[PDB]
């Protein structure tokens, strides 16, 4: 027998401890798959850090006042970076450094209240400079296309530097909620996949998560 | 690019005029100081949103150049504030209308993509040698389509700030930009600024001396504003015509006046929308 908390439709009206368990769950599920299936990146650690993703994730949340939309954005930034930085895969060597980075770009990019990198580096465990070049890397690879919007990923992929081929490979109007439908789409997805207790980081929080069928 | 003259300043950026080395196209290079703060949040926000704002009435960002960071903006000659100084006096009313057309056109685009400029003033209304007006400097702007907790920001002047914002409001929507438009408008009409306040306190008083104090009756939302005062000396609204007319060479027609009142309601929800503004009888002859 295990608890069964029902979440709201709007992720903002929802406890951001719940989001930090939901995302962490999705993260190690990707980490398992992406691995159980090599030019290094800045998001690479020499060895897997001895702190689980969740325990690292709440920490960042508590001591840097990470807003909800930033937590959702962070998850989304995986799909972004994974689609436009060929070299980057999420895996137990990239999670942390990527997370630290994403988190603090989402906040500085999209929010009214934010800290300094020097504040973020301290909580995150890295030197300030470490975080500065780690922040700069991401922004270059993503081409500053950080606003989660329906066509954002595609437009980012298109805005990449393009190889010339012999044969060429071949407006948010009327679009619902002006194309700001991404973060809900992710919210609903993680409750659908890792919402139950069967994912991998069972240890973290013993709960089944529901989302009204609507 | 080869820099050829500084143009303005701030604590964020030093701006220069330069040239493309393929097309002779003139550009404004905006050098952003690149630090314990890392990559100036203000840049991440500007670069970010600009890519999202392509319109013939929003200054274009051409590229980004990377121990520094240069934002390459489409070079604009002067600005509404600087353009007016050159006369001396408000602009002639056919030109007043056109400029207010261009501003609302570009902003109507912002508001459609769910982005608030938040800091519209005549410096931020740049004007090229060809008479085109384009909104610029989206440093304080936000994509409000991302439901984050809103906190307002320190600005150099408050003359264009909505009364509710000055009353600590943190649930303001797209209506913050429409207030500034009604002030930009009065300015262009008269020559002098409508609410030339010195500080938080004075600006509000100066608004209420003309607009009347808030009408708790038809605006109940105001009692929830953090800086709200229930014990203000209640003032009757002064009719705008007798405030402007004395200092505008041409007669102010009814349409112009209804339009102006529509922008400068105290209650946000009573404020005209950019889309609605562009279909006011005042702009009929543009169709």
């Amino acid at each position: 027998g295990i608890p069964k908390v029902i979440l709201p439709a709007d992720f903002n009206k929802c406890s951001r401890t719940d989001l930090v368990v939901l995302i962490s769950r999705m993260l190690v599920s990707l980490i398992a798959i992406n691995e159980n299936s090599i030019t290094l990146t800045r998001y690479h650690s020499k060895i897997p850090p001895n702190i689980s993703i969740f325990n690292y994730f709440i920490r960042l949340t508590k001591f840097s006042s990470l807003e909800h939309c930033v937590l959702m954005t962070s998850l989304y930034y995986i799909d972004l970076l994974q689609t436009v930085y060929p070299d980057f895969t999420l895996n137990s060597l990239t999670a942390h450094r990527f997370l630290l980075t994403a988190t603090t770009v989402a906040t500085k990019g999209l929010c009214d209240s934010f800290s300094t990198n020097a504040h973020y580096a301290k909580v995150g465990g890295v030197r300030c400079h470490e975080l500065n070049i780690l922040e700069n890397d991401f922004l270059k690879r993503v081409n500053y296309r950080i606003i989660p919007r329906d066509h954002n990923i595609t437009l980012c992929s298109i805005e990449q530097k393009q190889k010339k081929f012999v044969i060429d490979k071949n407006s948010y109007v009327n679009r619902p909620k002006s194309g700001y439908n991404v973060l809900d789409k992710y919210y609903r997805r993680i409750v659908q996949l890792v919402g139950s207790f069967n994912a991998s980081p069972d240890k973290s929080r013993k709960v089944d998560y529901v989302l009204p069928p609507n | 690019f080869k820099q050829l003259e500084k143009l303005g300043n701030g604590t964020y950026a030093t701006v220069y005029k330069g040239l493309n080395k393929t097309t002779g196209v003139y550009v404004a290079l905006k050098e952003v100081k690149l630090s314990e703060e890392g990559t100036p949040s203000t840049a991440i926000r500007e670069i970010s949103l600009m890519k999202e704002l392509k319109h013939e009435n929003i200054v274009r960002l051409y590229d980004v150049i990377h121990n520094k960071l240069t934002l390459v903006f489409e070079f604009m000659d002067n600005d509404l504030k600087k353009y007016m100084d050159s006369r001396t006096r408000g602009l002639e009313l056919n030109l007043v209308k056109y400029f207010q057309w261009q501003l609302l056109q570009g902003l109507a685009f912002c508001h459609e993509n769910k982005i608030l400029h938040r800091d519209l003033k005549p410096q931020n209304l740049l004007i090229n040698k060809r008479g085109q007006l384009k909104l610029g400097d989206f440093g304080l702007a936000r994509a409000f389509g991302i439901p984050v907790n809103t906190f307002s920001s320190e600005v150099v002047t408050l003359w264009y700030r909505a009364p509710d914002v000055l009353m600590g409001s943190r649930t303001y929507s797209t209506s913050i930009d429409i207030w500034s438009c009604g002030c930009i408008l009065a300015e262009m009409i008269t020559g002098k600024p409508l609410f030339p306040g010195t500080n938080d306190e004075e600006q509000l008083k100066l608004i209420f001396d003309i607009m009347g104090t808030p009408n708790e009756s038809l605006w109940p939302s105001v009692t929830k504003l953090p800086k709200y005062n229930p014990n203000i000396q209640q003032r009757p609204p002064r009719d705008l015509r007798q405030v402007l007319q004395p200092h505008t060479k041409e007669p102010l027609d009814g349409n112009l006046m209804d339009f102006l009142h529509g922008l400068l309601q105290l209650n946000p929800d009573m404020r005209l929308s950019a889309k609605q503004a562009l279909h006011h009888p005042w702009f009929a002859e543009y169709y």
